[PDB]
């Protein structure tokens, strides 16, 4: 909670790249990571209202560290004032957020449920008894029944239909009206595979909702964060510029946590950080397309006679896969699922109900055998 | 009803098609109890065979049925398919879309004949006032008796029920339905508002700063820039592909379309009732 | 339907048979003084499977209507088990087989039988750099070089080439720009190599920095995006493609039929070891 | 106006056809595997009725099995048959996949509009509001 | 709507509306236009654009079933009809050897 420099091992891409150098490189390396939050910018300083970008940058014109190691966007606002290497990767903002979907598990059989008649018309299945019995005046009961039940489900129990062939016409019309309904509430259940219910609201640059910012739009972006850049110097935006700054985090753990902790709706950054995150958790989800490409590269107080180097020495790591592969390698380990549609074993349950009527049905039985005996 | 063209009468030759193969049967079934019964069997046991089975029927011996049955049971195999497919496609025609005729359904114009309480209304001081005024002063009478004030009365009270329904510049509305959360409000059928106007400006009778304007603005319609501002602020959330609906309900008065189909079967039943009723001597 | 066929489903159907069973012997029993068998099995199996099943039916009241039941909703789950299966045929990846020469595929044609083929421009940086890294695909290659890219194209395009490879940039607007979509990025069109043009100047004495500010100028503008939508932007926006109605292929379906081939001798010699129980 | 569609015979082709010829052929090879057993210790036609009756699904329940490990054996391949035939369900799916996704044309996004295609020509009426 | 053969591509673009026409100093023009307001208030604006465009309109009839796909089906019934003649003699034939 307090903070004060510490002692701490760190493991990285850019350590691996920066030892890569170094066994290429002459130069042997100390590495201290820098007191400031965020890798800074330049601002007003207070009273004086003029300042260096400090943080990372300014500790590097301090010269409190010579080089920076780090997975900075390179941008000309800050290139004037610093040399910067050829960017390693070319990673673009997006922004990070998600709602889970929503789904139905009791959907599916539902249709039937909620139009009440699939239930009342099974009654009336068991009534079309009473009218055959009609039939057979003028040319069994528990039979019967049990032949309507069959016609839903295909028992084929044995007797057939009534001796009147008038009378069993009504057989193959109930059947057949019962075969539809089946075929139709399959194809209803199609219905429910339609889905489409989500609504995307990622396009953000051509989007209607992120423009006109409201108290349901409680965005953000990393306090002192490049894109802020594009926010202040696009007056276009001054809106969303200060509609963002009320909300902004000192840091990706507390910006990502807040969409995941549900504070807020939505999140801004770019896409390096981002979507090795978003492999990692994936409840959360990315949307549009990547604006304000940039490509990462190394951050140096000027006339750096390695800069130049270097810049050939990362430029051989493309020429030589050493960048693509180290990039594939960590990369490559965190997946997110492709959209699919898959059952889940959830509307299951209620047949784990029949099951639990089966019970039901057996201790009735004990009853109905009652009955045969209590005729005795 | 599109197999009924030529599908419903092929099931018809269909059944003409089961005589040859039951005649061809016969001899075998009788070189020279009671299996005469089978033919008929077939015509109901033929027929269980071709809807999703679901027949006890009778079992026939000839061999040669066996062979013509396959041939059917491969037939009502492919029909319940193309059935299937027929529900397939209708699942693309089970898209539910707003059914109502507007300003010109009974609904509007005598709103008292209906059983059921439903009004529509709109903001007072408009300009529409007057034309409801100028089409039905009853209408406007009863607008006035429910009358809301803010645009989010009226969305609350059309999202509570409050409000039946709402009427207003439509362009107002479409981008209403620009910003829905849910998106639960449509606009009349495809959206024609049946009353028609743009926006205008005014200016001192005396003046004429719009004549020399006239000519700044029409390039200015020309410009992509009217579009940009539209896009800039006319953009609206769930655009209006034709839409698509499921029901958990799914539905009762076509099933009931379907019981009446039934309930004419039964009828027929009953009349057969009668014939053997009034059988003749 | 493989989640409910991994749990669950099976067992309970063991137990309705089961509960059956018991009610039946005591029940049938109970209606005849003078059996649950494979036949209860097999009923099990009528029940469950969409009919189809000849062999038997219990003589009771209570177990068989029950298994109607069990039946009715049974056939839901049939049904929905062809729903889960018309999932699968709502959309698919029709992107399997893919090369990003990082397989050895490429690095070798003569490992596939038949001949595979993939060419590029001559006199590129890409051809040069082929050469520098892996000799054997510009050695092998040479054959598959093409005038043009035009003409590069004619070969992909009216067949007699399986793949072509290019400037990732061309490339990504000729799939935007292309007369038949079929012709698709590789993967994510994510590239090795990874580059971007440049713009040459003499040597260090030259127009250097305040040159590349007016490049992240363009950035802050934003006009290199309309630019892009201009010039740039490609026809038949790269979404991941479905398709409708594809050949029936069977893999998986062999996988089972296997499976019953192998149930089978097992059974059969399940018999054997039967009889020597003798 | 753009092009129709085939016919489902020809549809059937792509994939009903090739599957049944292969398909069939496995049945028979099934149906002698178990007698294999059951004659070491028109019966054929019978064990082609029984296999045919799923796939037909006429069940026209001509003959049954001969032995408790051939219903081991009827237990594979009765259920491999049901398997089948619900894969045969799924073909029956497959016919409903027909729809047409068909093409259109963006005022600004497409191509078209990017290029006259030489091929493709296109006009407005001369001496109109259009053409200015 | 009155050809079938034709279709529309989706876009709409350069939203632009008619009118009439006249000489800046004609007397006719304060008239003109309160005649063109008053119809559109009124409903006859809509009873003639109703009343010429109503006339015609294109559905999507048909739905997919039998018709064309349904011609080979005649195929599929020629094919059922061909093979029993076959069996007859050839039936006889085995019932004599056997
Ligand atoms: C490269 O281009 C030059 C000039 O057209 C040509 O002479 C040469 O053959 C090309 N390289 C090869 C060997 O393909």
């Amino acid at each position: 909670p307090g903070r004060p420099t510490v002692p701490q091992c760190c493991y990285g891409f850019c350590v691996d790249l920066l030892i890569k150098l170094a066994r290429e490189m002459d130069f042997t390396y100390e590495v201290h990571l820098v007191a400031d939050g965020k890798f800074g910018t330049q601002e007003r300083v207070n009273n004086s209202n003029a300042a260096a970008w400090n943080g990372m940058m300014g500790e590097l014109l301090s010269g409190q560290a010579d080089m920076i190691v780090a997975p900075l966007t390179i941008n000309n606002e800050r290139a004037q004032y610093i040399e910067f290497s050829k960017p390693f990767k070319y990673q673009g903002l997006t922004i990070l957020v998600k709602k889970e979907i929503p789904r139905s598990t009791l959907d599916s059989f539902m249709q039937p449920f909620q139009s009440t008649l699939w239930l009342l018309v099974g009654l009336s299945v068991h009534v079309v008894a009473v009218m055959l019995y009609l039939l057979d005046r003028f040319s069994t009961l528990s039979s019967a029944m049990w032949f309507s039940w069959r016609v839903l489900l295909n028992s084929g129990l044995g007797e057939g239909a009534p001796r009147s062939f008038s009378a069993r016409i009504l057989g193959m019309v109930w059947a057949l009206f019962a075969m539809i309904i089946v075929a139709s509430y399959t194809a209803n259940l199609a219905a429910f595979l339609v889905l489409r219910r989500p609504e995307e609201r990622i396009t953000g640059i051509n989007d209607p909702r992120l423009r006109n910012p409201s108290d349901k739009f409680i965005y953000a972006t990393v306090k002192q964060s490049s894109v802020d850049i594009y926010f202040r110097r696009q007056v276009e935006l001054s809106t969303m510029y200060r509609h963002m700054e009320k909300h902004n985090y000192e840091s990706a753990a507390e910006a990502i946590q807040a969409v995941r902790d549900n504070k807020l709706h939505a999140f801004i950054w770019d896409s390096a950080v981002l979507e090795f995150e978003a492999s990692q958790d994936c409840d959360l989800v990315t949307t549009g397309e990547l604006f304000f490409r940039s490509g990462f590269g190394i951050g140096m107080r000027k006339d750096s006679p390695w800069k130049q180097e270097v810049s050939l020495n990362i430029l051989k790591s493309h020429e030589n896969g050493f960048m693509e592969e180290l990039d594939k390698t960590w990369v490559r380990y965190q997946e997110c699922d492709s959209r699919s549609n898959a059952p889940a074993t959830l509307t299951f349950e209620n047949m784990a109900g029949v099951f639990y009527l089966v019970a039901g049905g057996i201790v009735a039985g004990i009853f109905l055998i009652f009955i045969e005996i209590a005729y005795k | 009803e599109p197999f009924s063209a030529s599908v419903w009468v092929m099931m018809f030759v269909m059944l003409l098609l089961v005589s040859a193969m039951a005649v061809f049967i016969f001899e075998y079934f009788s070189p020279v109890h009671g299996p005469s019964f089978t033919i008929g069997k077939a015509v109901w046991l033929l027929w269980g065979l071709v809807f999703n089975n679901s027949l006890p029927v009778q079992n026939p011996k000839g061999t040669t049925s066996k062979i013509i049955v396959s041939i059917w049971a491969f037939f009502a195999v492919i029909f319940l398919a193309s059935y299937t497919a027929n529900l397939a496609a209708f699942m693309i025609q089970r898209r539910f879309v707003d059914q109502v005729t507007g300003l010109s359904d009974n609904k509007f114009q005598r709103p008292h004949d209906y059983s059921p309480p439903f009004r529509f209304g709109t903001v007072p001081q408009g300009s529409t006032e007057r034309n409801i005024r100028n089409n039905y002063p009853d209408m406007h009478q009863y607008m006035v008796k429910f009358h809301q004030k803010g645009v989010q009365d009226a969305l609350v009270s059309l999202k509570t029920g409050k409000l039946d329904a709402f009427i207003y510049d439509a362009a107002v509305l479409n981008y209403m339905a620009g910003r829905d959360e849910g998106c639960k409000l449509v606009t009349i059928g495809s959206g024609y508002i049946f009353a028609t106007t743009g926006y205008g400006i005014a200016l001192q009778k005396g003046s004429r700063w719009k004549r020399p304007i006239d000519l700044a603005l029409l390039q200015f319609v020309g410009d992509g820039e009217m579009e940009e501002l539209e896009k800039l602020w006319l953009t609206g959330i769930c655009h209006t592909e034709k839409n698509e609906v499921m029901s958990s309900q799914l539905d009762i008065d076509n099933m009931a379309g379907v019981f009446y189909m039934l309930a004419a079967a039964m009828a027929l039943s009953l009349i057969t009732f009668v014939w053997e009723h009034l059988f003749y001597k | 339907f493989l989640e409910p066929f991994s749990a669950d489903v099976w067992v309970m159907m063991f137990v309705m048979l089961l509960i059956v069973s018991a009610v039946a012997v005591f029940v049938f029993e109970y209606f005849s003084p003078v059996f649950t068998i494979g036949k209860a099995i097999w009923l099990l199996w009528g029940l469950v499977f969409n009919n189809s099943l000849p062999v038997q039916n219990p003589k009771g009241t209570t177990s068989k209507i029950m298994v109607s039941v069990w039946a009715f909703f049974a056939v839901i789950f049939l049904a929905s088990y062809t729903a889960n299966l018309a999932a699968f045929m709502i959309q698919r990846r029709y992107v399997d087989q893919v090369s990003g020469l990082s397989d050895k595929k490429f690095q070798r044609p003569n490992d596939f039988s038949p001949a595979f083929r993939f060419g590029t421009v001559p006199n590129g940086s890409t051809e040069r750099n082929i050469r520098n890294n892996y000799l054997e695909m510009h050695s092998y290659m040479v054959k598959f070089n093409q005038r043009s890219v035009q003409d590069a194209l004619l070969s992909l395009k009216s067949g007699k080439l399986d793949a072509f490879i290019y400037d990732a940039a061309v490339l990504n607007y000729m799939a935007g720009r292309d007369e038949g979509c079929k012709l698709v990025t590789i993967g994510s069109g994510k590239v090795f190599a990874t580059t971007g043009y440049g713009i040459a100047i003499q040597k260090d004495s030259g127009w250097k920095r305040q040159v590349d500010l007016a490049i992240l100028q363009l950035f802050g503008d934003g006009e290199m995006e309309e630019l892009e939508a201009l010039w740039l932007t490609g026809i038949c926006h790269n979404e991941k493609n479905e398709v409708m109605s594809s050949q029936l292929d069977i893999d998986n379906m062999a996988g089972v039929f296997y499976m019953l081939a192998a149930a089978m001798a097992l059974s059969l010699i399940t018999f054997i070891m039967e009889h020597l129980f003798y | 106006k753009e092009i129709p569609r085939s016919t489902l015979d020809s549809f059937m082709q792509p994939f009903q056809s090739t599957l049944w010829l292969l398909v069939g052929l496995s049945v028979h090879v099934v149906a002698v595997m178990l007698y294999l057993l059951d004659r070491f210790s028109l019966t054929l036609s019978s064990a082609m009725w029984f296999s045919w009756r799923v796939l037909l699904n006429s069940g026209l329940g001509e003959g049954a099995p001969r032995s408790f490990s051939a219903r081991i054996l009827g237990m594979v391949w009765a259920l491999f048959a049901m398997i089948i035939v619900a894969s045969y369900t799924a073909n029956l799916a497959a016919f409903l996949v027909l729809r047409r996704p068909e093409e259109r044309i963006t005022g600004i996004n497409d191509p078209r509009l990017r290029n006259p295609s030489d091929k493709f020509i296109y006009a407005t009426v001369k001496q109109s509001s259009v053409d200015i």
